[PDB]
């Protein structure tokens, strides 16, 4: 990533404006997942599809599901591995199936569960938890050393009754702890599960915010913030304290004053979440929202697209948003777009905006030996990253091109 | 006597997009009068529309249903745009 | 085999005297469902409320070849073209 | 430091134009006429490859996994085949000849140049054309990307420019010297051959002078100097990975002569003259152990640390 | 922004404490929502600032300093949805947009 | 259920019928070419009559235009329509 | 030693700091002469950005060098 190190300066503004983009997926689609890295776009779509983006040329590289292992009803999630290089997808053919890019069409292993399925989310790239629909414990999948037993492990202590308190219906990894699992109750109430990835699972915190059937929880990706998405025309952005023993205060609350509607998704910035993206539900929601968290306020709206909009993805390696469309299938994306400068034409050239006023210097009327490395790449780019762990690019199909010059 | 108009708030903003330019007073006449006429013509329509619902009430999104009649095409999104944002401003602080 | 242009004022004193609607309905009340599409989907429409959308576009276009009749006359002819509709549209304000 | 290791191609024969070894360090293919000899170093074994091209194919460049190669000639065809599956795709659009070209760190975008100054883009799999980057006065010859990661795209002419671009969005980014307007000079010196490092932070240049310089350009001046002890051929480039501290830059002559320049210094410590003494070189390129020497006709030397 | 004087909570320039006033003895309504004057001043104020930057705009490509009613028909009718707001409304001592059919100019 | 998109039902608005909705407004020879322009004629006045009837329901938060809503977008452009109430 | 601070839509400041200043330090400059909280500031060397505290010579700045500021504007 060297672009922006000399793009130049004046493109780290932690958000995309302009609408540049628009994947024309005639076959329509509920979620969206970038890369680990800003290189490839999963799109899962309605009809069972898992197209997978190269984000590049906006042109797909393949469409998993052709050997084994296809979703065979529509896909509600995909996450990645930590590396991009196996992907969990899980439908409502009431299978989840982990796919590995290297063998890129067939499946790597799946399981049947008991009915259809909400969501996804990879801690380790084996193990993945689940949300089963209207049981009161995710059944956590880990993928063990033997492919054929993944222990469904309840994430919920044996005596604790959540009956009452609601239904696990989301759960989110923490990010730098890795071991605390936050699960999302269908009243309200929200387990905290510590995995010793035995099986023993403390209840860090079970409390009720209110009294709404929760629709998507999000973690900042330093563990501060954390935001729940009631059934209530609310967003709830906390502060998460864990060393174990977890705490959370209520910091801010977001809701539509003027509309007064419901929020799809939502989703936070890079380094701290220092913004919120939400999606909102109702006619003429037409443009995602950002929050800055600390003050509360409104901050910037997104005016791209022409009608509502589901699910929001933001790689920040890339600075984009994709935003899959509720009506018409179609995949907005934003993109912070540089414009170009003829500084670059000549190395003594200028671009200046105001008529400036030189002052005159005298002479307008009279007539290597330093440390040179070629071993180390870059540790970091403009925006503080983890470049130079190098990201699993994708194998293309190898064994299959040579005929797909011909009809497929 | 005093006989309120909104000599200065146009005037305030005409400090904030143009700072070095100044107004006649003719055509200051004019924007006094015609604001005069897009309120008389918003709060006209934002109150035949809680009345068909029978509201009692003058909301915001009354304000809203009518700027997106009366203005039309790109004047209805950015004036809700800009409507929205300073009406969540407001409850904030 | 009349002579041209004697079925028409046969035609013209025929539908003058009488108040049934000229464009069909099924092809009409898709029509209006088609470009309802555009400002929101999956729109239910009260099944009065397309008869009030055929007796006010019906009684437009008529109004307005009657407006654009008019306009072909002064052209000094008797057929209307469709650069005597944009001028009677340009003239009342709407186009 | 670096010595001779062998010799195992004989010299004469057609047109040699470009020598390659893969990423993977075992697989060299010769690029003479329209026939591509590969050359696995193993046990010194043979093979003969022959592609569906017409004329002289001045370009060559190597999977990064080792799987595909791909050409263009100066009959504006650029042709994509495997290496045993043989012919796979084709793209067709410049308007003048090609030169050189080069795989995406990906392997999904080969950049690939015209001469009628304009660089054109194309996605493999969808073989359309992407973004067009025409900012030059001339016969393009080289245009490089990084080893490790596919940011930017060097472009180095005829027309005596250093000109770095976008592979995103595709402007010109950068510049780091003049042209034949802006000094009007004969300091104009044409540029034959541009060459990123090993990580993609310095590049390399070797002007129509036979003066090899070594660029930073992200602070947009000169580090380093490299000089013999006026050209007429594209003779190639490289530097060289000894797994000693100091990796040293090797280019051609006019002659068949090659000296290897200390980079940690401005001069030399070593020169290869026992081989190609007869033939100009048209062509070099390395690998982790395994760096091998082309001329018009094609001697591939061996060497190593 | 601030505390006080209500238009500068949500940071406006065109006052809360007149619309709000002027919408309960104008008698549009019974009862005037709190949130609802303050998205009508930020209404207002877009299209005041909206029409005042045209108008100034051809007030320098006249050379003018200051803005004259000929400055605001020019602001008007060469926008395609000001005049369309504006359509059948008329400003004093405000000219005509210049324009001449094609047939009239010579040939 | 079912998903269709409808593509050119504009050409419902049928060449005989915009004959007899002619004859109604008295004219006797149509040229060829109006049978593409009243089409156009109609579907700009449909649009700006639906998306003042829909705003007033969507507001109204409802899901069916029902025929009050047609009548107030009708009432609001100066073209009053008197049968169906209010 | 002087600096441009160089903002970004085009103008340029001219301070007086040590190598030793902390960028804290240098971003009370800036706020002594335009008012800025520091905080809203965030100071660009090389592309890097650079921490409230470390000092100059960590990141290599010389004389007459060009730095970049990129205020972020509260609310609303």
């Amino acid at each position: 990533a060297n672009l922006l190190l000399q793009d130049p300066f004046g493109v780290l503004k932690e958000y995309p404006e302009k609408l540049t983009h628009t994947l024309e997926v005639p076959v329509a689609a509920v979620c969206v997942k970038f890369s680990p890295r800003g290189d490839y776009l999963a799109v899962g779509c309605s009809n069972g599809a898992i197209i997978i983006y190269d984000m590049d040329s906006l042109k797909p590289i393949a469409m998993l599901g052709t050997h084994s292992g296809a979703h065979t009803r529509s896909v509600q999630s995909v996450c990645w591995s930590n590396d991009g290089r196996y992907l969990w997808s899980s439908g409502r053919d009431w299978y989840a199936k982990l796919w590995d890019m290297t063998q890129p069409t067939k499946c790597f292993q799946q399981y049947k569960f008991d009915g259809p399925l909400w969501s996804c989310h990879v801690v380790r790239w084996n193990v993945c938890i689940v949300t089963v629909v209207e049981e009161p414990t995710a059944y956590v999948l880990t993928l063990t050393d033997r492919q054929n037993a993944f222990h469904c492990f309840p994430l919920l202590e044996q005596d604790q009754d959540i009956s009452g308190h609601g239904y696990t219906l989301v759960a989110c990894p923490h990010p730098t702890i890795e071991s605390i699992i936050i699960t999302g109750t269908s009243k309200g109430w929200i387990n905290a599960f510590q995995l010793d990835l035995e099986d023993k699972i403390r209840c860090c915190y079970e409390e009720k915010i209110a009294n709404a059937n929760i629709k998507q929880i999000i973690i900042s990706p330093s563990g501060t913030r954390i935001a729940i998405n009631g059934s209530d025309r609310t967003i709830r952005q906390y502060q998460l304290i864990v060393e174990h023993s977890v705490s959370i205060e209520l910091e801010h609350k977001y809701q539509d004053i003027i509309n007064r509607l419901q929020w799809n998704t939502i989703f936070f910035s890079n380094h701290s979440g220092e913004y919120l993206v939400a999606s909102a539900h109702g006619s003429s929601a037409h443009d995602l929202y950002l929050w800055e968290t600390s003050s509360g306020s409104l901050v910037r709206v997104l005016e791209g697209a022409d009608e509502e909009l589901l699910d929001i993805d933001w790689n920040f390696y890339s600075m984009r948003i994709a935003s899959n469309g509720f009506e018409s299938g179609w995949v907005y994306m934003w993109s912070i777009v540089i414009p170009p400068k003829w500084s670059a034409l000549a190395p003594d050239f200028e671009e200046v905006e105001e008529n400036i006023d030189y002052q005159e210097k005298e002479n307008e009327f009279d007539i290597e030996e330093i440390a040179i490395d070629l071993c180390t790449p870059e540790k970091y780019d403009v925006r503080g990253n983890d470049i130079s762990m190098p990201s699993f690019v994708i194998p293309i199909d190898y064994e299959g091109v040579i005929i797909q010059q011909h009809w497929a | 006597t005093r006989k309120e108009s909104y000599a200065i708030y146009v005037y305030k903003v005409l400090k904030q997009v143009h700072p070095d330019t100044g107004i006649s007073s003719k055509a200051m006449s004019i924007m006094n009068s015609f604001v005069n006429d897009v309120f008389e013509r918003i709060a006209g329509e934002a109150s035949r529309l809680a009345h068909y619902n029978k509201r009692s009430t003058i909301t915001s999104r009354e304000i809203q249903t009518a700027v997106r009649l009366l203005l039309p095409g790109e004047l209805a999104k950015h004036a809700v745009s800009e409507g929205t944002k300073a009406v969540t401003c407001y409850t904030s602080a | 085999r009349y002579r041209p242009g004697t079925v028409a004022l046969r035609e013209i004193r025929r539908y003058q005297k009488s108040t049934e609607l000229l464009i069909r309905k099924l092809p009409f009340q898709r029509l209006v469902r088609e470009i309802a599409q555009d400002f929101k989907t999956d729109l239910r429409f009260q099944s009065s409320a397309v008869m009030a959308l055929q007796e006010a576009s019906e009684a437009y276009l008529v109004g307005l070849f009657e407006d654009t009749n008019l306009c072909g006359i002064h052209a000094k002819r008797v057929t209307i073209m469709p650069k005597d509709i944009q001028l009677a549209r340009r003239i009342r304000g709407e186009r | 430091m670096l010595q001779f290791d062998k010799q195992v191609l004989p010299a004469s024969g057609k047109i040699s134009t470009s020598c390659q070894i893969s990423p993977d360090g075992e697989l060299i293919a010769i690029c003479q006429n329209t026939d591509m000899l590969v050359y696995e170093i193993s046990s010194s074994k043979m093979m003969k490859l022959t592609t569906t091209h017409k004329e002289c194919i001045n370009c060559l460049c190597w999977s990064p996994d080792s799987k595909c190669i791909a050409s263009g000639s100066e009959d504006f065809t650029v042709e994509i085949t495997h290496i045993i599956y043989g012919r796979i795709r084709r793209l067709m659009g410049h308007t003048a000849p090609v030169i050189s070209i080069c795989y995406n760190n990906k392997g999904n975008i080969l950049c690939s140049s015209s001469m009628d100054e304009s660089i054109k883009e194309w996605h493999v799999l969808s073989g359309t054309a992407l973004k067009t980057m025409s900012a030059h006065s001339d016969a393009v010859v080289s245009i490089d990307i990084p080893k490790f990661d596919s940011s930017i795209l060097s472009s180095g002419s005829y027309d005596g420019l250093i000109r770095i671009f976008d592979t995103e969005s595709g402007h010109c980014l950068k510049t780091l010297t003049y042209d034949k307007d802006w000094i009007a000079e004969d300091g104009v010196v044409p540029i034959s051959t541009v060459k990123f490092s090993r990580n993609g932070k310095f590049l390399l240049v070797k002007s129509l002078d036979n003066v090899v310089k070594l660029w930073e350009y992200t602070r947009g001046t000169v580090v380093r100097t490299f000089l013999w002890p006026k050209l007429k051929y594209n003779c190639g480039l490289e530097l060289i990975y000894p797994q000693g501290k100091d990796p040293l830059v090797i280019s051609g002559n006019d002659s068949g002569s090659m000296c290897v320049w200390n980079v940690y210094s401005k001069n030399l410590v070593q020169k290869i003259d026992e081989k190609h003494r007869n033939s100009p070189l048209i062509s070099i390129s390395a690998s982790y152990d395994k760096v091998a020497t082309l001329s018009l006709n094609g001697e591939c030397n061996l060497f190593r640390v | 922004a601030k505390a006080k004087t209500r238009s500068s909570r949500a940071g406006l320039q065109f006052p809360v404490g007149r619309v709000h006033r002027l919408l309960r003895k104008g008698n549009y309504a019974e009862r005037v929502g709190a949130g609802a004057p303050v998205y009508l001043a930020a209404v207002l104020e877009y299209l005041t600032a909206e029409i005042l930057e045209l108008a100034g705009n051809a007030a320098r490509d006249n050379k003018k300093t200051r803005i004259i009613p000929r400055h605001l028909q020019l602001a008007v009718r060469n926008d395609e949805e000001l005049n369309k707001l504006l359509g059948r409304v008329t400003i004093a001592q405000g000219g005509v947009l210049p324009n001449i059919q094609s047939v009239l100019l010579p040939k | 259920r079912h998903r269709k998109v409808l593509r050119d039902n504009i050409q419902g608005i049928t060449k005989p019928a915009i004959r007899r909705l002619a004859r109604r407004g008295g004219v006797k020879r149509i040229s060829g070419l109006i049978y593409e322009e009243t089409r156009g004629v109609l579907k700009v006045f449909l649009e700006n009559v639906i998306r003042d009837a829909v705003t007033y329901t969507e507001h109204a938060k409802r899901k069916t235009v029902t025929a009050m809503d047609v009548v107030y977008a009708l009432k609001r452009q100066g073209r009053t329509l008197y049968g169906f109430g209010g | 030693m002087q600096i441009f601070v160089k903002t970004l839509t085009g103008k340029t400041i001219t301070l007086e700091v040590e190598p030793s200043d902390t960028i804290e330090n240098v971003k009370a400059k800036i706020q002594d002469k335009e008012g800025i909280p520091p905080d809203q500031q965030r100071l660009i060397f090389a592309g890097k950005q650079l921490e409230d505290g470390r000092t100059l010579s960590d990141y290599n700045i010389q004389k007459e060098s060009t730095l970049h500021l990129v205020l972020r504007l509260r609310g609303c």
